Parts: structure tokens; C-alpha cells; sequence
């Protein structure tokens, strides 16, 4: 019974993430001024089943790998830790309903590098190594700049529980006291999933080219999942929908059209914008981020002290 | 809003916390009672 | 040497951890806080040689509080028995240590 | 380095060992002892040598291991006594841990390979801060834990200290790795009367603190760093020789000099306990100690070595090294034998 | 003074606006004056049991029952 | 050591309150108004006595008393206490705030029925005073003699006979 | 290292020379195996084999000093028909160091060991008899 | 019980596609390939800026760890000495950050 | 055998151990300390430590273990009977404790431990309306303030000898 | 005592076994370090946990803290040593040997 549950939360993020890959397709295509894949199916509906079915009859590349244990393990942790990071999203009732969900998710986000260090390694190519390595040092970066935004958020809600943030974002949303926050949170999660203008492996070389077409498209997978959660993330962070504990499908479908207006904002700025520089996104980071988040962590240290407005620890 | 809608939670958070402590007595002999018997099984048990 | 700062100044910085029968708080007890209070009231300004010579019986049911030697002891000897017993087919279990005692509450 | 920084970091290395000494939790004594060696280990790298590297990594790695024993040591003594309060021990084996642990922080062999070769590779001022200042914290540590010392296992590394210090001073020309070996016999002699009569352990540390201090000082202040730099020292000041070999003869424990006051008074401690042997051989064997101090006394003061042709620059210069004490430290380390009943305020 | 900070405040405004936030927050606890409020609040929280007193027989100030005049008021925090 | 004294079955039998969770939650602020008494002398002798063993029949006063709170529900206000019960079933969390409309219902029946007041905030968490009959237990803790300490120092300093008295030093 | 100090010590002074012989050449095989121990471990060996054969060296030398010297004292406590006298001790100890010089196939080693471990034996005899103590008890 | 189940069940889904990715098409029958990037015969140096950041992260991650438990801190009745505390830790953790910035520890990798 | 669960998690953290005191590679010894610490998570989380479990995977496994696996792909540069003989050896001493503890339930090396399942020494009461743990910890502020000042110096001086060793000049 | 002190205390003892026997290289032993200082870290909360002390729940966090600071410091002085000699092996600290 509770393995229907399981399933039914897993299939869903596949499919999701294969229409998503059209959507994005749709969308790119839209706002650069022609279409997106109109001709495989019905408007491209189509589409992902037929990069599937490509993908995955493909020939391996087969590379000349140092290790082939690291080569197998990255995907399987890649996957892995885009999959069991969806347990505890509270929609409105969660799978797992875990009293640290943001502490699990945090650690899941600090555990994630791994499959790009090992995929950086396993591959023979040192320039892969040099561009690993790259990738890795962007994504610890912005991982303190989130650990310290999560903290000052969860310290105007109290608890570490996910499913509280909605009951202490019953009257109001909290963009609306936590702005600032709001937005460096949300551009640390575009630097987080190398998500333009964030993407160095793509500009002038990738970690994961080494990988035959079957592993690449699991990456591809992990990747976008865990795009599309991070957005299910920021909105049940900051963007918090009326929840009735007789129709739960009133909040369901509010959180599911703003993570899907926010996800499309994220395919919005990936074309707008040219592409950072490694050492400008490095100054972004430890010269703009960082100084602002602690000002804004001593501010909501002392905040409910100074207004009474202490949160219930339950 | 925040300030606002924190302070009604605090009050409710007491409020809970007060029928908590005003249904403890019950559950407390009930754990005494249940505890006895558990360890009068036992030690009849060790007995025979 | 030890110079005690602490106590010549008034101040205090590692006191309160320093025991597990100190202030907690909300006032939560730890498991074995009356056996360590006894020995503690016990070796007070009495010295080492007299705590650890007069009140052997207090130290010793703190130290079964703590790490529970005896207790499992008993228990694996309990168990032995009752598996030697139940292998000569001389006892067996009551219908409340098999599942249905319909329990108390 | 810079002046601020360099401060910093001294005040750093004495606010660890100052919680060590005045903390009464086994937590705050660990967290000390992080703090003097992190503290510590950029002194070491003070020129930035291949040779300071790696003694500082050697330094890094003992002490690691030391820390982690300890706090093994700690642990065991959690669990089977359920406080953290620095007393006494209540388990042999937390005590066994903890007493191999702070014998591996001091130096004592068969732990004590570290000291003639970390001290080979980092200046003198920094040997200096290491073989005196970096003693205090575990003698306290091991001053309040004398009810549960093992007195077999305290007396092996005393005895085994002092003449492995001596064998291996008694081998050596650099004047480093000579302080290294004196400083194991030292700390030998102040380990072997700790369970008897722990004022002579800090009358004896107080003594080797004044002494090593004094050798050091003359040693930076001649800019000397060899023996054959030591016997060069005759030309060009002799008041530096007189000094090196007053203080070089009150290293070895010859009366009327202070260096026979500690050991003295560690026999009349253990003589009251009906051990005759121990601090018989104790004293036949620092009678090496004596030997290498008098070889390099023969090689310093009491003869003149050849100089060379330059030497005579160097007479046109007077020195102007802060020579910070020197002459105090060079009168309280060898006629302070009158005032030997003073030791009675360390009670 | 002024000339420095309308400087800081054309070339570094992130900083500026940093240092005025932390500034705030170090500054505005010991002038607001709902941090006593905020502390009994945190005091009037009943996370353990009231355990009773044995009346030894002069104890005016205790209640005898819960809802007896006696004892501490909860007004403030109904009406804040 | 010893044996441990253990009472027997029929000292542990009593007429339990089979209700649930919510049902309880529900009534829980009456039944802190109204069986005050039993409830504080029990909780009273089980925190000075330190033994359920010595509490017992205090015990069962309270599952006396707490069933003729629920008999009094059960003869006159039977329907609105179990439409308020069952919404604060309903919920996960069991949140108070969920059925404020069945809470006043249930507690305007109550009031003009039987004439209870529900406490206000901070009402039943107050510390009240009990008199009992039960004398006052002068070592529960089962402590014995402790060791009789040292004797302390008294007298003056008189200055130290013939000085240190270390070997040929006279002072 | 302390139940085969009293094995030895507890058989009677020139009564069963067997069991005498057997516990000085368990000690001396424990003070041979730790000091193999230590020179392989300080001083690496070039192969396997080669640490195996200087362990086997050191292991067999310092039995065969314990085994020696404790059926010469025991013959001679055996044939002297005195059991309490450092005599017998300095002649057994005399005997582990005639031992010692036909191990290490040198004469002088051999006479120096006589001399030394004699005076050793006795002294260890002495204070047997009289009661001394190396690692003495905190007492004052 | 629930949170072993599913982490096995995710475990193994990934296992299983991880598995058919990279063996399905070994099946197929094609044709072998020689076994032969900028800097093939160069090797790799080091950088210490890539290092630096690396232990800068580490740091401040641990400095993270200590100033998480702010939410259910802020819970207490010593509420000065946790603001106190807490505004300390904050204010050390701008501190080593400032005199990282002035140290010129931020080069290259700003 | 489900209430040995612990006991049975135990078993690959020391078996983890065995992957890496072998030291066969600093990559694959980076592995046997991640697959250690996630059991050793585990483990505190089957005894109610969650809080502390989720410190050991943000900053142990996340923060520090990630520094040591990224300074490892600067050395150990990319391409035996002692790794194998060494697994080999402690996996066989490790089977061989369990077997002997799981037969006659009480065994000795140092300290006598005893062969029941850890569910045994549990606690059989309720905390209430917190989890004690937590507050234990957020007491760090309210009780720790020597441990806090000496906590962040001890950081701020690390961070200031780190940036001081590294310059080389 | 219980099954999981036998564990962890045999753990520790393979990681202490495992740090005294170098190998090749230094990041292993530095990992080894690590491995002891994550048995200390699962004892000291399993100690702390089973007997229900409050505030010493505070404790292993600074146990991880100071010394995953230390472990920062030991990775600058291997690269220290990968800046010299190019490589992490023991075997080219023996200057001092003379």
C-alpha cells in the first residue's frame, strides 16, 4: 500500500521531467521569435518519448576510464539523491512527514557534489577534472549562501518541519516580510543546478562528456529534477498557498500552477541573459551574497526579539 | 502581518500545552498501573 | 597546576556540565539522577581515599544505573533458561507473553 | 608575518594553555589543547623551508594522535563514570589512554622521535616557545590526575626518558637536537617523582623552564646554531662564552650551582618511600647529560678554536639584539641554590 | 563625514546597505520596548507540569484552585 | 540485595476510561476545571512519594473521578460533546483552532446545562496548594548516614619551629 | 610480563631444576621477542625471510641466555646445598654471559657479560632475599 | 520503516535504469573503436586558489554548523544572552570574512 | 533479526573502517568513510539523535569529506596483495566477534560486553511536547557561552592560520 | 555492555591500527584521522543519548567542529608537501634525518 505511494510519487517526477524537456524546448523556441518542436507529435507531444527511444539504442561510448566503479556509482547517486530528495515536500500532506525535512534537504544538497566530483575523476580527460572541480567549487559556494537564507527564513518560522511553513504563511506570504531573501535564495538556486547564466561546461570542458548516451540521459534526468523541485521548494518557502484540510486539491493545484509559473521563469532567464564568468559568479557570491546575508541574518536574529513576534517551537 | 498572526499562535501553542498538563494525571496512573502489571507478569514468569 | 580562576573570581564557565544532576533545561532528568546525586552528597569534602573506601555502595549503583552489567546478566540468564526449557519441551509460553492480553488502557 | 598578527597568535597559543590550566571540564582541556596547537603550528612555519614543513606536518600528526586519545580517554571515563569533572579517573584503561596520550604530547619515549627532529627544523625562537611553554599544560593535566597514574607505567617512561635522552645527546653536534635530548631527560626527571611529590615536579619544570630559557636566549642572541659557530664565539665576545658555560655547567646538576637543586630534592622524595635503586640510576645516567655538557663547554669556553679572516668585520659592530632577560635568567639559573627552602611556596 | 558616505554609497552600495542593516539590528533590541513582552512570553509557556505545594497552612499568595483569583494573570497576553 | 515488593493483580484492577485520544483532547479543559482535586493530591503523592507503588489507590480516586466527569457528558450533553470529539478527530494534528463552532456549541449546551466555565489562558497551568492527610515523607530517597567529615582547622599561627628545617638551612 | 616473573619465583630454590630451566627460557624468549619486535620495526628489514631469521636470532640467543642460566643456578644452589645465597645467582649469571659471548662468536663480549650479569644475578638474588623494591609504592 | 522502504526502492529503481542504460545496447553488434583533450601529455598543476576556497567553504560551513540551531534557540528564557551569543557569532563569522576580503585572500576567485 | 537492526547496522560500520584502514586509494578510502558515516548516521538515528544525525551528513560527509576527496583529485594522480590481505585479516577477527558474542552472549577483549540486542537499554518513558536532544542543543546560547567565545575564536584563528601558512612567503 | 560499544570501540581500534601503519601517501592517514575522530564523535552521542543527558547534547558538535578544523589545517600542509616534492608520500619527509 505504502509502495503504490512510492511509486506514484517516483513515475510522475519521470514524466514530469520529459515534458519538461519539451517545455522547455516549447517555450525557448516561443521567445526567440519561431516554434519549438511542432512536427513528431501533436505540437511535439511526441517528442520526449522519441529522444528516449533514441537515447537509449544509441552505441556507448565505452570510454577509456581510470576507474569504472566511480564511473557506475555517479549516475546511481545522481539519481538517487534527485529521487529520495522529493520524499518530504509537503503537498499538502508529505510522504514522509519528517520533523528536520529542511535539515534532510540540505544535506541531500551538501551530498549531491559527489557525482560530479566522481564523474570528474572517473573520466581520463584532465580538463574534465579542471571543469569537476569548477562545478564543484560553484556549488559549495552557493550551498553555505542557501544553509544561511534557510536558517534566517526557518527562523521567522520556528521549526524546522516543512509542513509548518504552511501554517505560518496562513494570513500572508512570506515575500512579503523576506524579499531580499527571496531573491538571493532564488538565484542561489539558479547557481545551484548550473542553470544559466550560471552554466560553465557549456562555455569554454564538461565533467559528463565522457559518459555514453544512457548516462548522460540519466544525468540529464537527475538535473531536471531536481530544477523542478527546488522550484516546489521556493514555493512552498516563500510562496505558500490556502490550504483546506477538507479538499486538499485546492492547495495542490496552487503550488502546482506557481512552480509551474516559476519553472517557466527559469527556462524565461536562460534566455535573456549572456553567461557568467567563473571568477565573476566567485564575486557575485563572496563580495554581494555573502556580506548581504549575514546583515539579513543579524536582522532576523533580532527582529522577533525587538516585535514580540516569537514563533511556537510546535 | 507576522507579528500579528505569531502572537495568535503563541496563544493557541499555550492553550494546547494547558490541556496537555490537564490531562496528564490519567495517563500518569495509567502508566503506573500498566508498568505494575507488566513487571507482576514477569516476575510470576521468573517464578514458575 | 590548577588555578582555579573560576572560583577565586566568582565566575562561572564549565560548572553546569560538569555533572548530569546539574540544572537542565525545562528541568529534564536523566535516567540515573538520584544514584548520582546520593554519591555525590556522599564524597562531599570528605577526599578521594575516604570517597572511594566509605561509599562503595553508592558508586556501585551508580555504575549499575549507568552501564546496566547486572541487569543484562539477569536477563541472559532468564532467557538461557527459559530457550533450555523450552527445547525440553518442560514449559511454554502464557497466552499474555504471546500477543493477546487485550492490554490495559 | 605581520606584527598584529603574529601577537594574535602568541596570545592565542597562551589563551590555550591558560583554559587548559583553569578549566574543570575534560571538554574545555581537548578544546585547549586544539587551540595551543593550531595556534602553534604557523610559529613553526615561520621562514617557510622545506624543512619547517615537514617538521610541522611530524608535529601535526603526533599531536593529532595524542588529541585523539585523549579524548578515547575521555570518553571511556564518560561512560563509566557519567561526569565530566578533571579529577581523577575511574577506569584503568581511560587512565592508560590518557597517560600514553600526554606522555606522547610531552615527548617521553618511546614517543619521543618527534623532539629531535621537529626541533632540528624550526628557528630557535620557536624551539624555544615549544620545549618550555608547550610543557606547562600537560604537567597540569597530568597533576591532577595522579590518584589514577599508574605508578609501573609512569616510572617505565621516566626511566626509559632519561637515558634515551642521554644516549642521544650524547651523539650529536647540533645544538638543537642536544636541547631536544636534555629536554626528555629533563621531563624523565620531573615524571619520576610526580607520584611521590608533585612540587618537586614544579620546582624541577621551573628550574628546566629558567635554564632552557637562558641557553636559548644566548644561543639567538650569538646567532649560533652548530657547535663549531659556539666554539666560533670566543673571538668576537667572550662574556658570551663565560655565560654559556656557567649555564652549561648548572644544566648538569653540579653543585653549588641551581641545576643541583631539583634532582637533589627529588631523592630526598624518594628515598622517604624506600626506593634507593631508582634514583641511583637515575643520577648515573645523567651523568651522560653532564658529559655532553661538558664536551661542549671543552669545545666553547674552555679552549679558543681557530676563527677566520673575516671575524674582524665583526668587531667594528656592536650587537644590537633585544637580548629580553638574559642577564636575570642567567642569575636566577645559577645561584639560586641559597634560596632552596623558597620551594616551599610551590606546597 | 558626508562626502565619504554619499562616496561608499556611489561605489559600494551593497556594503553600505550591509553595515546599516547590521547596524539596526545591533541597535534597535535595546530601544524597542516589546522585548520584555517577548520575555514572558517565552516565560508563560507551560512546557512542564505545575506540580503542587503541600499546604503547610499559611500560603495566602497560592491558589487553592485553578481558576481562583490567585496566582499569575494572562490578560496582557490575550489583549497585546 | 533485597527483594523487590511488587503488589498484586487484584491491587491493580479498576473500571479503566476506554476513550480515544481525541475524545479526551475534546473534554480536556473541563476536566481540568471540575476533577482538580483527585488529579493535584495524586500528582502531589506521586512527585513527593517518588514510587507508584505508594500512589496506588491515589490513582485509582482518579479513575474514579475522571469516569463521573464522563457520565455527566454522557446524561445531558451527549450529542454536541460527539460532534465536537469527532472534529477534533477528524485532523491530523488535532488543532483546536479546527472546530471553534462544535467548541462553542458543545460549550454553550454545558454551561446552561451544567453550569461549567471553561478556564481562560494560564488558568489550569498555575500552581495551586493541596491539603492532604498523608504525612510528609522524611527520606524518600532512601538515603543512609553519610560519612562524618574531617575535623577543620582552628587555632593560631604560631611561626614554624626552628625555621624550614631543611637540612643545614636554620630558617 | 608478571605471571612468568612468579612462575619462576615460586618454585623453591634448588628443588626441580627442570621447571626452573623452563620459566628463565619463557622469560628469556618474551625479552628476546620484544626486542626483535622493536628491531623490526625501527630498523626495516630488506625481505620477509631475512626479519623472520633475525626475530628467530634474537628469539633463540636471549632463550638460550635464560635457559643456561637457570640450570646453573640451579645446580649449583642444587650441589652448594645452599639455596639463599647470591653466589649461585653470580655463577648462573656468569654462565648467561659465557652464553652470550658463544652467541655473538666474540671474547670479550663474553667476559664483560660474565662480569656484568654476575653482579646483576646478585644483586637481583640481594634483593629477593632483603626485600628491595625498584618500583616502591608511595608510602610518605 | 516507511523511509527505508523508499530509500531502497529509489536505490534500486536507479540501479535498474542505471543498469539497462549501460547494457542494452552492449547487445547490439557494432564495430570496436582504437584507445585513443588539450592537455593529454601536460601535466596537471596546481593552483592554491581553487585550494583556498576549498578550505573557505570548509570553515564557514562549520561556523554554518554552529550557527544552525538558532530556531530552536530562540525558544528560551535567557533571551539577552541568546541574542548576545548569537549576534557574536554572526559578527565573527563577518569578521573572518572581512579580513579574508583585505588579505587578498578573494584573488582570482573573487 | 529485525531487533538487532543496530546491531546489525554496527556491523558495516565496521566493516566501512576495514575499507579504509587498508588505505587502498584516497578515492575509494574517501568511499569507505562516506558509506561509515551514512551508517554511523543511522545509527545515531535509530537512537533518536536526528538532529545530530543530519549534522554528520551536512557537515561531515557534505563539508569536510568533500574538502578531502576535492584535495585528493589534486594528488593521487589517475593510472595489491597488502589492501586484500589487511580486508581479508579484520573481516575475519570482525566475523569472528560476532560469532563468538552471538554464541555464548557475553564475551570480553577489554571490557565485558554483552550479546543482547541494544534494544534492551532503552528507555521506556515520553519526553512530552520536546525533544530533549534539541533542546540540549539549543542551550548553546543560553547555558554555552564560554564554549561559544572559545568555539568562534578557535574558528576566526583558523581561518586567519589557514590564509597565514598557505602564502609561502 | 551493550553490542554497539564492542562496535565502535573496535572501529576505533581499526582506524588507530590503520593510522600507525602508513602505507604510501597521507591523505590516507589524514582519512584515518578522520575515521577516529567519527567512531569518538558516534560513541561520545551514543553515551550521551542512551542516558538522556540534556545539556551534554551540546557536546559532540564542538567534537566535530574543532577538529574537522584541524583536519582543514592538515590539508594545507600536505599540499605544503605536494608544493615541494610534487607528490603526497611519506617517504620524502626524511630531511632531518642529519
Amino acid at each position: 500500500m505504502f509502495m503504490i505511494n512510492v511509486l506514484t510519487l517516483i513515475i510522475p517526477i519521470l514524466l514530469a521531467v520529459a515534458f519538461l524537456t519539451l517545455v522547455e524546448r516549447k517555450v525557448l523556441g516561443y521567445m526567440q521569435f519561431r516554434k519549438g518542436p511542432n512536427v513528431v507529435g501533436p505540437y511535439g507531444l511526441l517528442q520526449p518519448i522519441a529522444d528516449a527511444i533514441k537515447l537509449f539504442i544509441k552505441e556507448p561510448l565505452r570510454p577509456a576510464t581510470s576507474s569504472i566503479s566511480m564511473f557506475i556509482l555517479a549516475p546511481i547517486l545522481a539519481l538517487t539523491l534527485a529521487l529520495t530528495m522529493w520524499i518530504p515536500l509537503p503537498m499538502p500532506y508529505p510522504l514522509i512527514n519528517m520533523n528536520l525535512g529542511v535539515l534532510f534537504m540540505l544535506a541531500m544538497s551538501s551530498l549531491a557534489v559527489y557525482s560530479i566530483l566522481w564523474s570528474g575523476w572517473a573520466s581520463n580527460s584532465k580538463y574534465a577534472l579542471i571543469g569537476a572541480l569548477r562545478a564543484v567549487a560553484q556549488t559549495i559556494s552557493y550551498e553555505v549562501t542557501l544553509a544561511i537564507i534557510l536558517l534566517s527564513v526557518l527562523l521567522m518560522n520556528g521549526s524546522f518541519t516543512l509542513s509548518t511553513l504552511i501554517i505560518t504563511q496562513e494570513q500572508v506570504w512570506l515575500i512579503f516580510p523576506a524579499w531580499p531573501l527571496a531573491m538571493m535564495w532564488f538565484i542561489s538556486t539558479l547557481a545551484e543546478t548550473n542553470r544559466a547564466p550560471f552554466d560553465l561546461t557549456e562555455g569554454e570542458s564538461g565533467f559528463n562528456v565522457e559518459y555514453a548516451a544512457g548516462p548522460f540521459a540519466l544525468f540529464f534526468m537527475a538535473e531536471y529534477a531536481n530544477i523542478i523541485m527546488m522550484n516546489i521548494f521556493t514555493t512552498t518557502l516563500f510562496l505558500g498557498a490556502f490550504h483546506n484540510p477538507y479538499m486538499p486539491e485546492l492547495y495542490t493545484i496552487n503550488f502546482t500552477i506557481k512552480s509551474l509559473l516559476l519553472s517557466i521563469t527559469f527556462l524565461w532567464i536562460r534566455a535573456s541573459y549572456p553567461r557568467f564568468r567563473y571568477d565573476q559568479l566567485m564575486h557575485l557570491l563572496w563580495k554581494n551574497f555573502l556580506p548581504l546575508t549575514l546583515a539579513l541574518c543579524m536582522w532576523h536574529v533580532s527582529l522577533p526579539i525587538l516585535l514580540s513576534s516569537i514563533p511556537p517551537q510546535t | 502581518s507576522m507579528m500579528r498572526w505569531n502572537r495568535e499562535r503563541r496563544r493557541l501553542q499555550i492553550e494546547d500545552f494547558e490541556a496537555r498538563i490537564a490531562l496528564m494525571p490519567l495517563l500518569q496512573a495509567e502508566k503506573d498501573r500498566r508498568v505494575l502489571q507488566m513487571l507482576r507478569e514477569n516476575l510470576e514468569e521468573e517464578a514458575t | 597546576p590548577f588555578f582555579d580562576v573560576q572560583k577565586k573570581l566568582g565566575v562561572d564557565l564549565d560548572h553546569w556540565m560538569t555533572i548530569q544532576s546539574a540544572e537542565q533545561p525545562h528541568r529534564i532528568p536523566a535516567r540515573c539522577h538520584a544514584f548520582e546525586k546520593e554519591w555525590i552528597e556522599c564524597a562531599h569534602g570528605i577526599g578521594s581515599i575516604r570517597a572511594e573506601k566509605e561509599c562503595k555502595i553508592e558508586f556501585e549503583d551508580f555504575r549499575e544505573c549507568l552501564l546496566r552489567q547486572k541487569t543484562m546478566k539477569r536477563l541472559n540468564a532468564i532467557k538461557r533458561q527459559r530457550d533450555k526449557l523450552i527445547k525440553e519441551g518442560k514449559y511454554t509460553p502464557p497466552p499474555h507473553h504471546s500477543g493477546q492480553e487485550d492490554l490495559r488502557p | 608575518m605581520n606584527p598584529i598578527i603574529l601577537i594574535i597568535i602568541l596570545m592565542t597559543v597562551m589563551l590555550g594553555t591558560i583554559i587548559v590550566m583553569i578549566s574543570t571540564h575534560w571538554l574545555l582541556i581537548w578544546i585547549g589543547f586544539e587551540m595551543n596547537m593550531l595556534a602553534i603550528i604557523p610559529i613553526m612555519m615561520k621562514k617557510h623551508n622545506p624543512r619547517a614543513t615537514e617538521a610541522s606536518t611530524k608535529y601535526f600528526l603526533t599531536q593529532s594522535t595524542a588529541s585523539m586519545l585523549l579524548m578515547m580517554a575521555i570518553i571511556i571515563n564518560l561512560m563509566f563514570s557519567g561526569q565530566w569533572t578533571v579529577m581523577k579517573l575511574f577506569n584503568p584503561m581511560a587512565s592508560m589512554l590518557m597517560t600514553m596520550a600526554l606522555a606522547m604530547k610531552l615527548g617521553m619515549a618511546p614517543f619521543h622521535f618527534w623532539v629531535p627532529e621537529v626541533t632540528q627544523g624550526i628557528p630557535l625562537s620557536s624551539g624555544l616557545i615549544l620545549l618550555t611553554w608547550q610543557k606547562l599544560a600537560p604537567m597540569s593535566v597530568l597533576y591532577q590526575i595522579l590518584p589514577s597514574i599508574n605508578l609501573d607505567l609512569i616510572l617505565t617512561l621516566s626511566i626509559l626518558s632519561i637515558t634515551i635522552g642521554g644516549w642521544g645527546g650524547l651523539n650529536q653536534t647540533q645544538l638543537r637536537k642536544i636541547m631536544a635530548y636534555s629536554s626528555i631527560a629533563h621531563m624523565g626527571w620531573m615524571t619520576a617523582v610526580l607520584l611521590y611529590n608533585p612540587t618537586m615536579t614544579l620546582l624541577n619544570l621551573i628550574i628546566y623552564i629558567i635554564m632552557t630559557s637562558t641557553m636559548f636566549t644566548l644561543f639567538m642572541a650569538n646567532s649560533t646554531t652548530t657547535t663549531l659557530s659556539l666554539s666560533h664565539t670566543w673571538n668576537k665576545a667572550p662574556i658570551m662564552t663565560i655565560l654559556v658555560l656557567i649555564t652549561l655547567l648548572s644544566m648538569g646538576g653540579l653543585p653549588p650551582l641551581s641545576g643541583f637543586m631539583p634532582k637533589w630534592m627529588i631523592i630526598q622524595e624518594m628515598t622517604k618511600n624506600d626506593s634507593i635503586i631508582l634514583p641511583t640510576l637515575m643520577a648515573i645516567t645523567a651523568l651522560l647529560n653532564l658529559y655532553f655538557y661538558m664536551r661542549l663547554t671543552y669545545s666553547t669556553a674552555l679552549t679558543m678554536f681557530p676563527s677566520t679572516n673575516n671575524m674582524k668585520m665583526k668587531w667594528q659592530f656592536p650587537t644590537t639584539k633585544r637580548m629580553t632577560l638574559l642577564p636575570t635568567m642567567t642569575v636566577l639559573s645559577t645561584m639560586l641554590l641559597p634560596l632552596t627552602p623558597i620551594l616551599s611556596i610551590l606546597e | 563625514v558626508a562626502a565619504f558616505l554619499k562616496n561608499v554609497w556611489a561605489k559600494e552600495p551593497v556594503l553600505v546597505a550591509s553595515f546599516a542593516i547590521a547596524g539596526l539590528a545591533v541597535i534597535l533590541p535595546t530601544l524597542s520596548p516589546y522585548t520584555k513582552y517577548s520575555l514572558m512570553i517565552n516565560r508563560a509557556t507551560p512546557y512542564n507540569y505545575p506540580v503542587p505545594l503541600r499546604d503547610d497552612g499559611n500560603m495566602p499568595d497560592v491558589p487553592s484552585h485553578p481558576q481562583d483569583p490567585q496566582g499569575p494573570s494572562l490578560e496582557w497576553l490575550k489583549r497585546l | 540485595p533485597g527483594i523487590v515488593e511488587l503488589p498484586s493483580l487484584e491491587d491493580l484492577k479498576v473500571q479503566e476510561v476506554k476513550v480515544s485520544s481525541s475524545v479526551l483532547k475534546a473534554a480536556a479543559h473541563h476536566y481540568g476545571a471540575q476533577c482538580d482535586k483527585p488529579n493535584k493530591e495524586f500528582m502531589l503523592c506521586r512527585w513527593e512519594e517518588k514510587d507508584p507503588r505508594r500512589c496506588l489507590e491515589e490513582g485509582k480516586l482518579v479513575n474514579q473521578c475522571a469516569l463521573e466527569f464522563f457520565r455527566q457528558i454522557k446524561r445531558h450533553c451527549a450529542e454536541p460533546f460527539t460532534e465536537y470529539w469527532t472534529c477534533i478527530d477528524y485532523s491530523g494534528l488535532q488543532l483546536f483552532r479546527r472546530c471553534r463552532k462544535e467548541q462553542a456549541q458543545f460549550d454553550k449546551c454545558v454551561l446552561d446545562k451544567l453550569g461549567w466555565v471553561r478556564p481562560d489562558l494560564g488558568e489550569l497551568s498555575k500552581v495551586t496548594k493541596v491539603k492532604t492527610d498523608r504525612p510528609l515523607p522524611e527520606n524518600p530517597y532512601h538515603s543512609r548516614a553519610r560519612p562524618e567529615p574531617n575535623p577543620e582547622v582552628e587555632g593560631d599561627l604560631k611561626p614554624a619551629r626552628h625555621g624550614s628545617r631543611l637540612f643545614f638551612w636554620t630558617m | 610480563a608478571k605471571t612468568l616473573l612468579h612462575q619462576y619465583w615460586d618454585i623453591p630454590e634448588g628443588t626441580e631444576c627442570h621447571r626452573k630451566t623452563y620459566a628463565a627460557t619463557s622469560i628469556g624468549g618474551a625479552s628476546g621477542l620484544v626486542v626483535s619486535a622493536y628491531s623490526v620495526a625501527l630498523k626495516t628489514p630488506t625481505s620477509f625471510l631475512e626479519g623472520v631469521a633475525r626475530t628467530g636470532r634474537y628469539t633463540f640467543t636471549a632463550a638460550a641466555i635464560g635457559a643456561i642460566f637457570g640450570l646453573t643456578s640451579c645446580i649449583s644452589a642444587q650441589v652448594r646445598e645452599k639455596p639463599d645465597d647470591p653466589l649461585n645467582y653470580l655463577i648462573g649469571g656468569c654462565a648467561g654471559g659465557l652464553t652470550l659471548g658463544a652467541r655473538t662468536r666474540s671474547y670479550g663480549i663474553g667476559a664483560a657479560a660474565c662480569a656484568y650479569m654476575g653482579l646483576t644475578a646478585a644483586l637481583v638474588k640481594m634483593g629477593q632475599l632483603e626485600g628491595w623494591k625498584v618500583f616502591a609504592e608511595p608510602k610518605v | 520503516m516507511n523511509l527505508m522502504i523508499t530509500l531502497l526502492t529509489n536505490f534500486t529503481l536507479a540501479t535498474l535504469l542505471v543498469t539497462i542504460a549501460f547494457w542494452l545496447p552492449q547487445l547490439n553488434v557494432y564495430s570496436e573503436k582504437t584507445s585513443p583533450d588539450p592537455m593529454g601529455s601536460a601535466r596537471l598543476p596546481f593552483s592554491m586558489k581553487f585550494f583556498l576556497v576549498a578550505i573557505t567553504f570548509l570553515l564557514f560551513d562549520l561556523e554554518i554548523a554552529l550557527l544552525l540551531p538558532l530556531p530552536w534557540a530562540s525558544q528560551t528564557t535567557n533571551l539577552n544572552t541568546m541574542l548576545t551569543m548569537a549576534l557574536l557569532l554572526i559578527f565573527l563569522l563577518a569578521v573572518s570574512l572581512a579580513y579574508e576580503w583585505t588579505q587578498k585572500g578573494l584573488e582570482w576567485t573573487e | 533479526m529485525m531487533t538487532y537492526i543496530v546491531f546489525i547496522l554496527s556491523i558495516i560500520f565496521v566493516m566501512g573502517f576495514v575499507g579504509f584502514s587498508s588505505k587502498p586509494s584516497p578515492i575509494y578510502g574517501g568511499l569507505g568513510l562516506i558509506v561509515s558515516g551514512g551508517v554511523g548516521c543511522g545509527i545515531v538515528l535509530n537512537f533518536g539523535g536526528s538532529f545530530l544525525g543530519l549534522m554528520v551528513f551536512l557537515i561531515y560527509l557534505g563539508g569536510m569529506m568533500v574538502v578531502f576527496g576535492y584535495t585528493t583529485a589534486m594528488a593521487t594522480e589517475q593510472y595489491n596483495k597488502v589492501v586484500l590481505g589487511t580486508f581479508i585479516t579484520g573481516l575475519l577477527m570482525e566475523f569472528l566477534m560476532v560469532y563468538y558474542v552471538l554464541k555464548d552472549k557475553e564475551v570480553e577483549i577489554v571490557f565485558k560486553f554483552n550479546g543482547m540486542g541494544d534494544w534492551v537499554i532503552y528507555d521506556t518513558g515520553d519526553s512530552g511536547f520536546f525533544s530533549e536532544e534539541a533542546m540540549g542543543i539549543a542551550a548553546l546560547y543560553s547555558y554555552g557561552t564560554w564554549l561559544v567565545i572559545v568555539t568562534g575564536w578557535s574558528l576566526l584563528i583558523g581561518v586567519v592560520v589557514i590564509m597565514e601558512i598557505t602564502r609561502g612567503n | 555492555m551493550s553490542l554497539v560499544y564492542m562496535n565502535i570501540m573496535m572501529a576505533f581500534t581499526v582506524s588507530l591500527t590503520g593510522l600507525l601503519m602508513y602505507r604510501s601517501h597521507l591523505m590516507s592517514s589524514l582519512l584515518c584521522l578522520e575515521g577516529m575522530m567519527l567512531s569518538l564523535f558516534i560513541l561520545a552521542t551514543l553515551m550521551i543519548l542512551n542516558s538522556h543527558f540534556t545539556l551534554a547534547s551540546m557536546m559532540p558538535i564542538i567534537l566535530l567542529v574543532f577538529a574537522a578544523c584541524e583536519a582543514a589545517l592538515g590539508l594545507s600542509l600536505l599540499v605544503m608537501v605536494s608544493n615541494t616534492y610534487g607528490t603526497d608520500y611519506v617517504q620524502n619527509l626524511n630531511l632531518l634525518q642529519c
